């Protein structure tokens, strides 16, 4: 496959941001629930 | 059980159904219901491919019972050849409508 | 402008309203069964009827009034209807399977016999035989209606179709009366279960098929059908024959062999 | 009864850009609005019923 | 019982389980052969710059790769079905024991002579005696005579359960209203463990089976003492 | 009997109408009389509280929860017996 | 030389081992010396 | 007629990559989070 | 404009896109559920302190992965996008009914989520066997909500099946026979026939379960003369075809992917492939009681189901060897899609072979309801279906979107996923052979090591999934627009550009009859 160069290039820094934010969106809510599992069981 | 009162397709068919019906009795096929028969496919006697525009996709079944169909855009102009078997196809634009 | 014969349909809200009506009917059944309220269910049933009405109205508009049903489109609908009937045959086969599983190996709780101890089956030679004659007769009359339509005979089509519908209604009232008169119930173990769920789903299909025929009656009154183009009628006739054949299997299996 | 299919054919083939489900006129718009109101209102009510059914009661 | 880091089946306690072990060895050899063959051919297809992209004739090749797999399947099927019909063949048991599944414990009934029955519960982890096995020990074990053909009848008084003992090659579903029969024969004395093998709710994981296999005379005395 | 009739040439609607009024509806009229004679509300059987019948695992979602949908007091007993 | 989205239905250039003579030339518009070079190509390549 | 071409044949906007990141994280993150919160909900009832 | 386009759609591509979006979202739900499973099992003891919750999670996992991830993506997503494009058709036969098939799914999913939220959930297993699923052992609305969820999904798929069969039979160019359609189109066709025949039987069974729960029927209740085993027959009569339904579109995609990245104009042995898929479809209806070898069935019946089940290896093998023969002599392009397909071929084969072990009812006595079965199906399903989906997604994403992925990132994603799934599932074979039951929240101490390793594997796959989301973002963020695609002469779906126009084939292809 051939393609044009990027219309809105995403730099290494921008990729780090995207990756970080993606990873956190999955990890933080589940993390919060799992960390607090003990609290929930007492209720 | 005999008597009348039911309309016929001649009387009541409309829109595209009617256009198909009328074209059919004149032996024409503007809505691509039938398979076209191939010519010999030479440069002198190319397959004539109607289009309402300046290009049309051709599928070439190079030999009878081939499972692989060869697909390519046929452009208006000089005859073009199937990239597999070399048979000639020529676009005949207008031929279909406006 | 297209140069194929197929029908590109206008964007439509009915798929979405139909899907949501499915949610309301199912969640409604749940609310009825568990939180004794009928409210969601009635909303669901209302929206389902509205959806069906408007959807099939639009199909009539597309075909009869707009001319989109070319032979190619019609051929597609023929496949569609056959495939739908096949899926319905398989639904019923599940119930037949259940009936034969239960009746061929009656368990100790039934007394080890079929019919179970305490069950007094209906006489297959009384109303069940009448029901059989009624649906068979309705197969003859619908075939008359079909042949009259194809021969261009408006009046006899209407007469034959009316007779067909009347027989359908008669079957339905006969079965409702039989239900009321039956000394066993749906709660009478596996005999009652298999009997009422199988014949009840059949009964639903009879009502559905009768409704379909009634639609065709009113479309014929309004001159929608031509002598060559009347798929709505053919579909309804295929469906009606399906209903009849299912009856015959029920009659032989449940009423006759299972008594 | 008389065959009025041609009148209907003319109505539904009118070049007014309306989709088939609104092309019969103002009544279509009304039936549509009733159907959609009941559907969406019913769906909201089902969500409320879920919320209510999701917790224990007095 | 399973031991830590185990890879294969538990050592066989019955001659039927021994048959299964050899049949598994046979089948696993074939499985490893086919999978490694496929992986190798893959690597072979992918490690050459040589090419051949024109249409290839398929007829000769499809004979080979239909007939060969068919033969292999027959080579699995023959010993498989031998064992199957071996399992089923006539036994003449000396004893019948019933087991009934419950949520979440097993009951046992030995009713050939006297009316002996009892319930068998998992020992809670907090009540295990030193050296006892978490999730596996029961209060009242299923005492049975060794080197004897036993008929087990399996059923349930509530939902589905399944009565299993891997080292004897046994698993029989426990279905209410039904009485399923399997045959049990231990070559050895000892303790042989199993666990409920149909999902039966909350405590599915916590209703084990423990057979205690002993000489007939010990079994007889135990029985009399359990009345 | 496959049937015992024989008829082809100029059939269509006329032939199917002939079958509708000559065979189909007469059959329905005959079965309607057979049923009108061999009905007449018959003896309700003696009640025995068999445990495989009158099943109640959950109350029904209408009425008092103990009556089936097409409950007929004459012939359908409750788990406790006939209503009177 | 610039390939545009609008050009999708046209024969295109590809570099492939198994399709060594592509449907179009790499360079369509020649400079004046490149055209003279193509003229010279019609004579002896030596 | 409807919009055609890249970034337009989709029910979400790709006009801004950071607004897109936000939408994608809410979309995928809400799916992934839901079972954790259902477990939580069931633990808190009883 | 938005509503008309996305809620009132009658366009196969847009509906396809909706299905892909739905499926992707469902995939996250399923993944999360999978991780909760492996968290509970990742050390000895209890994590959740509530095994009813564990059982609900297990049950939801399976329903989400099967009905809301795999089927919507493969049939709804790829099927709607690709089938009309591959046969030069202007849309599906029933474009409006197509839209209802899609819109039935969010309510189906809502019903399932409702089931997990009310009472204590449906902790039944995805089989939903009575009497555990009955009104005494699972009193209240949860199981009824689950059943209705399946009804909605059933209707969706049956209507979708009708649509696909009709489209494929009726809407090809007049010169194109069925033996000139691409293998993916065959794979959808055959899948559709299976759905059409299997789902109504499921619908019958679960409706009988519903009436047992609410109308005092006793189909499955011994007290009324019923039999729990009847439910199992009805369920599995659907359930086995279901697993072929889940893989067949995958086989179709793999044929295309392998062909394409081998630089071939056609798959090896086209008619053999068609034969193989039809044979697998047919045999898939006569093998179902291999799911019931421990219920107490007669020996001759066991012998029959053992033998018939094994026969399926013959046509499946023709496919496997034909993929290898397609590679053979290829100018191999080591694209990310190709890697997924090669992983598929090997992992599917491993999974298929453990299927053959299980077909032997004598061995299955010991292996049934153990982690050996769980290993079997996560190889053929989890890996097989998922690897085909991933390969298809990477391969066709530029067609659907008009944008390219970063191939290096995509290869990284594959590598991580390959490691993860194998670390997760390979050890489960050992667990199974050594007798660990399935559907357990906790295990005897001897099983700790393999469970520990398996749970660690599950986290590697989580990292792969998170990365996949980033990779898709990066593609939409960077906007590298596609210019040229090779091999369009034997891949018609690409010939209208990327993305194709809303309406394609308004003028149909021209194909001579020769
Ligand atoms: C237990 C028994 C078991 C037995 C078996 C069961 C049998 C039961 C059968 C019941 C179902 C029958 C359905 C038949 C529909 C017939 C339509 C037809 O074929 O004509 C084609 C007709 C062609 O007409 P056209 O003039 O050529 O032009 C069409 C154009 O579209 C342009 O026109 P249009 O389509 O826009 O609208 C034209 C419309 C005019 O348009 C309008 O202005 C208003 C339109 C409103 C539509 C209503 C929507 C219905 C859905 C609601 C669902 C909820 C239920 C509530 C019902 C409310 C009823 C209003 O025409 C009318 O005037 C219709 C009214 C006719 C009045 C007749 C009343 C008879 C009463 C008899 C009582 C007898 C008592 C005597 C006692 C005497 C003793 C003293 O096109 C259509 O209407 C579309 C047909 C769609 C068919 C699909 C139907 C699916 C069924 C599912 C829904 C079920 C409920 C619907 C029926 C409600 C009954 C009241
Ligand atoms: C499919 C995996 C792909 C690889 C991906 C890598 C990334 C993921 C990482 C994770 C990769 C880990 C690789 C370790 C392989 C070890 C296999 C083995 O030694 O197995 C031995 C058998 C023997 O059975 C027995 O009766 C046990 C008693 C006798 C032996 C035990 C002696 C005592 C030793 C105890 C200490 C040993 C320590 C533990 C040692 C255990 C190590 C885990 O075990 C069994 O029965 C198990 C039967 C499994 C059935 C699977 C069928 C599929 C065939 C294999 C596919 C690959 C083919 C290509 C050929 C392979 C090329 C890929
Ligand atoms: C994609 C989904 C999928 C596919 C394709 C399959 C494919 C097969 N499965 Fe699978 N299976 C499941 C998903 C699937 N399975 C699921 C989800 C369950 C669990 C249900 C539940 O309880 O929840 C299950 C359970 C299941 C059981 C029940 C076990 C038990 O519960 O005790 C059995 C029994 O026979 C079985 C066998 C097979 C066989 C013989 C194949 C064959 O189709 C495989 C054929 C393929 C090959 C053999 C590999 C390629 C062939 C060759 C390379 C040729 C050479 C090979 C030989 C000569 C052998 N599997
Ligand atoms: C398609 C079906 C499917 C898939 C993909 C999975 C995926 C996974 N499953 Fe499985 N599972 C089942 C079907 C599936 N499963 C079934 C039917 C059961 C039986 C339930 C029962 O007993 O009742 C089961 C049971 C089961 C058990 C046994 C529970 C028990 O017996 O108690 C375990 C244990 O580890 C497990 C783990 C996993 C893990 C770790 C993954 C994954 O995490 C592995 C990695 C894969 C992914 C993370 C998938 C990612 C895909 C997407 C995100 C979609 C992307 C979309 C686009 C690109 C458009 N699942
Ligand atoms: C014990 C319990 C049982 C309980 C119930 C009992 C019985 C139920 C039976 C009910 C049937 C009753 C009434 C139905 C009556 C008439 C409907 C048929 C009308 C008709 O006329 O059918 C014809 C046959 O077609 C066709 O089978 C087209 C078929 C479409 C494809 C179907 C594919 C799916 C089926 C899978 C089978 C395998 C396919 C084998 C392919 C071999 C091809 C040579 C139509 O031909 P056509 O050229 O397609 O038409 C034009 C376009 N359709
Ligand atoms: C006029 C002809 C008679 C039939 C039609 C009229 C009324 C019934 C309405 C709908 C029937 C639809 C489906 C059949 C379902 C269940 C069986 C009901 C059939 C029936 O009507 O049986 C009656 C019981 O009704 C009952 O319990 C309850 C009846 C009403 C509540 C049923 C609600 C449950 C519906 C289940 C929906 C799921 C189906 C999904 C389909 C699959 C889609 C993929 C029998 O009466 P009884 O007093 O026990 O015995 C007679 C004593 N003299
Ligand atoms: C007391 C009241 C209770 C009411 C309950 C029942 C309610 C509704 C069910 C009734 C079904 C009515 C279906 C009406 C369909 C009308 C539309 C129609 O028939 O449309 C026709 C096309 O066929 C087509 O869509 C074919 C479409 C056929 C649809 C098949 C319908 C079956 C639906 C059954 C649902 C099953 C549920 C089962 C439960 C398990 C239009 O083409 P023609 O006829 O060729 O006309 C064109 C010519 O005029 C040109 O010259
Ligand atoms: C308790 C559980 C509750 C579940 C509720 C069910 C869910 C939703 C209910 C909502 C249904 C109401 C809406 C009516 C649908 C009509 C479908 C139809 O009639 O679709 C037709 C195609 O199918 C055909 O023919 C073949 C005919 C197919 C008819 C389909 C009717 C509904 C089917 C429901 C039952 C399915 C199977 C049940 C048994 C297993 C027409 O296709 P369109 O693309 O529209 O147009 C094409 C145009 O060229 C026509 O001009
Ligand atoms: C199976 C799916 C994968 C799960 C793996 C998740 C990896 C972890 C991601 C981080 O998650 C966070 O972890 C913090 C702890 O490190 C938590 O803070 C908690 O603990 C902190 C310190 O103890 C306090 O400051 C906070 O108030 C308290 O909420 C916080 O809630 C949680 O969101
Ligand atoms: C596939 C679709 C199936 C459709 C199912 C249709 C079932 C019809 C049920 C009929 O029930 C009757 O109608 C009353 C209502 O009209 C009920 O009132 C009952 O139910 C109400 C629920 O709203 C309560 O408020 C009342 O107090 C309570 O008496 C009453 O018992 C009963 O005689
Ligand atoms: C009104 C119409 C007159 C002729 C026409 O419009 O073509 C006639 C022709 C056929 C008639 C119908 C048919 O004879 C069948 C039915 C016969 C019943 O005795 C009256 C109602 C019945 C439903 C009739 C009503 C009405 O008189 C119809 C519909
Ligand atoms: C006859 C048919 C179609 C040939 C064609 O028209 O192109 C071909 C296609 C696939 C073939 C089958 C498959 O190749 C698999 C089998 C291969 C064995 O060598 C013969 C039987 C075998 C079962 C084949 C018989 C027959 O030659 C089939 C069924
Ligand atoms: Cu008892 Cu699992
Ligand atoms: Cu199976
Ligand atoms: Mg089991
Ligand atoms: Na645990
Ligand atoms: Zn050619």
């Amino acid at each position: 496959i051939t393609a044009k160069p990027a219309k809105t290039p995403t730099s290494p820094k921008e990729q780090a941001i995207g990756l970080s934010v993606t990873f956190l969106s999955f990890l933080l809510p589940a993390g919060w629930v799992l960390y607090h599992l003990d609290n929930y069981k007492k209720s | 059980a005999s008597g009348g009162g039911v309309p016929t397709d001649e009387e009541q068919a409309t829109g595209l159904e009617r256009e198909v019906m009328l074209a059919a009795r004149k032996g024409q096929d503007p809505y691509n219901i039938l398979a076209p028969k191939a010519t010999s496919g030479t440069k002198e006697d190319p397959n004539l491919v109607p289009s309402i525009t300046n290009k049309r996709i051709v599928g070439c079944i190079c030999e009878e019972d081939n499972s692989t169909v060869i697909w390519f855009w046929l452009h208006k102009g000089e005859a073009q050849r199937c990239p597999s078997c070399g048979t000639h196809y020529k676009l005949v634009p207008h031929q279909l409508a406006h | 402008h297209q140069t194929h014969a197929y029908h590109m349909v206008n964007p439509s809200p009915w798929p979405l309203t139909g899907a949501l009506s499915a949610l309301l009917m199912t969640s409604g059944l749940t609310m009825w069964f568990h939180f004794n309220s009928m409210t969601l269910l009635m909303i669901g049933l209302t929206t389902n009827m509205l959806t069906m009405y408007q959807w099939w109205r639009d199909v009539i508009r597309e075909s009869t009034f707009q001319g989109h049903h070319t032979p190619a489109v019609q051929k597609g609908l023929r496949y569609g209807m056959i495939l739908f009937i096949i899926s319905e045959v398989l639904f019923f086969t599940g119930f037949f399977w259940a009936f034969y599983h239960s009746s061929l190996a009656p368990t100790p709780e039934l007394g080890g016999c079929w019919p179970p101890t305490g069950i007094h089956p209906l006489n297959p030679l009384e109303v069940p035989l009448l029901n059989t004659s009624v649906l068979l007769a309705s197969g003859v009359s619908i075939t008359w209606a079909h042949h009259s339509l194809m021969e261009g005979d408006r009046k006899h089509m209407l007469q034959a179709l009316f007779i067909t519908i009347t027989l359908g209604v008669y079957f339905t009232l006969l079965q409702a009366s039989e239900y009321y008169e039956a000394p066993f119930t749906i709660s009478d173990g596996v005999y009652g279960s298999t009997f009422f769920v199988a014949t009840g789903f059949h009964g639903l299909h009879v009502i559905i098929g009768s409704t379909f025929l009634i639609v065709c009656f009113f479309r014929q009154l309004k001159f929608h059908f031509t002598s060559n183009h009347h798929f709505g009628f053919e579909a309804a006739a295929w469906y009606w024959h399906f209903v009849d054949v299912v009856w015959l299997f029920l009659y032989v299996s449940i009423y006759w062999w299972g008594s | 009864f008389e065959n009025r299919v041609a009148e209907k054919q003319k109505l539904f083939q009118e070049d007014n850009g309306l989709p088939v489900h609104l092309k019969g006129g103002a009544t279509d718009n009304i039936l549509y609005r009733v159907t959609m109101t009941l559907c969406l209102g019913g769906t909201l009510y089902s969500l409320y019923c879920l919320g209510w059914a999701s917790f224990p009661h007095k | 019982m399973a031991y830590p880091m185990q890879l294969g089946f538990q050592d066989a306690t019955s001659p039927i389980m021994e048959e299964l072990l050899h049949f598994h060895d046979h089948t696993l050899m074939i499985v490893f052969l086919i999978s490694s063959l496929v992986l190798y051919i893959i690597s072979l297809m992918l490690t050459t710059k040589l090419t051949h992209t024109s249409t290839m004739d398929a007829q000769e090749v499809e004979t080979i790769w239909t007939i060969l797999p068919a033969i292999i399947l027959i080579l699995i099927a023959l010993p498989s079905l031998r064992i199957l019909y071996m399992m089923d063949e006539i036994n003449n048991p000396s004893l019948t024991v019933k087991t009934m599944g419950h949520q979440w414990y097993w009951s046992y009934e030995y009713t050939d002579y006297e009316d002996l029955s009892f319930d068998s519960y998992m020992i809670p982890t907090s009540e295990l005696k030193p050296g006892e096995l978490r999730l596996l020990e029961v209060d009242n074990r299923v005492v049975l005579p060794m080197e004897m053909t036993i008929r087990m009848l399996v059923s349930s008084e509530d939902v589905l359960h399944s009565w299993a003992v891997p080292s004897l090659g046994l698993k029989t579903d426990a279905i209410p209203g039904r009485l399923n029969q399997t045959t049990l024969m231990s070559s050895r004395p000892g303790l042989y463990y199993g666990q409920c093998s149909e999902i039966c709710g909350s405590n599915h994981s916590f209703m084990p089976i423990v057979l205690e296999l002993v000489p007939l005379k010990y079994f007889e005395k135990w029985s009399a003492s359990m009345l | 009997a496959s049937a015992a009739k024989g008829d082809h040439g100029g059939t269509g609607a006329r032939t199917w109408r002939f079958l509708t009024f000559g065979l189909a509806l007469p059959s329905v009229a005959l079965c309607t009389l057979n049923s009108w004679l061999h009905s007449g509300h018959r003896e309700r059987p003696a009640f025995i509280p068999y445990h495989h019948l009158r099943i109640r695992t959950k109350p029904f979602s209408w009425g008092d929860g103990n009556h089936t949908f097409f409950h007929n007091p004459r012939v359908n007993p409750l788990p406790t017996g006939y209503e009177k | 030389s610039v390939v545009k989205s609008e050009d999708y239905a046209l024969p295109s250039y590809v570099d492939r081992r198994d399709y060594p003579l592509p449907d179009v030339a790499h360079v369509k518009n020649l400079s004046a010396s490149q055209k003279a070079l193509k003229e010279k190509e019609k004579a002896s390549w030596s | 007629h409807y919009e055609e071409g890249p970034g337009k044949n989709i029910p979400f906007s790709v006009e801004n990559k950071w607004r897109l990141l936000a939408m994608m994280t809410l979309f995928f993150g809400s799916g992934f989070a839901a079972p954790f919160f259902i477990v939580r909900h069931q633990l808190l009832k009883k | 404009m938005f509503i008309n386009r996305w809620l009132f759609s009658t366009n196969h591509k847009d509906i396809g896109t909706l299905y892909l979006l739905f499926g992707a979202w469902a995939g996250m739900v399923g993944t999360a559920l999978s991780l909760l499973i492996r968290a509970e099992l990742g050390q000895p003891g209890t994590l959740l302190g509530d095994d009813q919750i564990y059982n609900v999670v297990v049950t939801a996992h399976a329903f989400v992965m099967i009905f809301f991830m795999v089927m919507p993506i493969m049939i709804g997503g790829f099927g709607n996008w690709l089938v009309p494009l591959m046969i030069g058709a202007p849309d599906m036969a029933f474009p409006r009914m197509n839209n209802m098939s899609f819109w039935l799914l969010p309510p189906s999913f809502l019903l399932l989520l409702a089931s997990s939220m009310v009472e204590a959930g449906a902790g039944t297993g995805w089989t939903v066997y009575p009497p555990l699923a009955g009104n005494l052992a699972h009193a209240g609305a949860s199981v009824d909500l689950t059943i209705f969820s399946l009804h909605l999904a059933g209707v969706s798929s049956i209507l979708g099946a009708i649509n696909f069969i009709t489209t494929i039979i009726n809407m090809k160019p007049p010169a194109m026979s069925q033996y000139q359609t691409p293998l993916f189109v065959w794979s959808v066709m055959i899948t559709a026939v299976l759905l059409l025949l299997s789902l109504p039987v499921l619908a019958a069974g679960i409706t009988m379960l519903l009436t047992d729960r609410n109308l005092n029927t006793t189909f499955f209740d011994p007290a009324g003369g019923g039999d729990p085993i009847l439910y199992q027959h009805l369920f599995w009569f659907f359930g086995h075809p279901e697993v072929y339904i889940l893989i067949l579109p995958g086989f179709g995609m793999i044929s295309h992917i392998v062909t394409y990245y081998s630089g071939k104009k056609e798959p090896f042995g086209y008619m053999g492939m068609v034969w193989a898929m039809m044979s697998i479809g047919f045999l898939g209806f006569i093998v179902w009681a291999h799911h019931m070898f421990t219920v107490g069935m007669d020996v001759d019946t066991r012998a029959y189901f053992t033998s018939a089940t094994m026969i399926i290896a013959i046509p499946t093998g023709v496919k496997v060897f034909s993929w290898l023969a397609t590679l053979h002599g290829g100018n191999i392009k080591w694209s990310p899609a190709m890697m997924w397909a090669l992983g598929f071929i090997f992992l599917f084969t491993v999974g298929g072979l453990t299927g053959i072990v299980l077909a032997n009812s004598s061995l299955d006595i010991v292996l049934h309801d153990t982690y050996y079965v769980v290993a079997h199906f996560h190889y053929v399903l989890s890996m097989g279906a998922v690897f085909a989906i991933m390969g298809g997604f990477v391969h066709w994403f530029p067609l659907f979107s008009g944008y390219t992925l970063n191939d290096t990132w995509a290869k990284i994603h594959f590598a991580i996923m390959f490691v993860g799934v194998n670390m997760t599932f390979f050890p489960q074979h050992f667990l199974g052979l050594s007798g660990m039951p399935r559907r357990y929240s906790d295990y005897p101490d001897a099983y700790t090591m393999w469970n520990t390793i398996s749970s660690m594997g599950s986290f590697i796959s989580l990292t792969a999934v998170m990365l996949m989301v980033f990779i898709i973002w990066e593609a939409f963020a960077s906007k590298r627009e596609v210019l040229t695609v090779d091999l369009t002469t034997t891949n018609l779906e690409w010939l209208n550009g990327c993305p194709p126009p809303y309406h394609t084939f308004e003028e149909p292809t021209y194909v001579n009859l020769k």
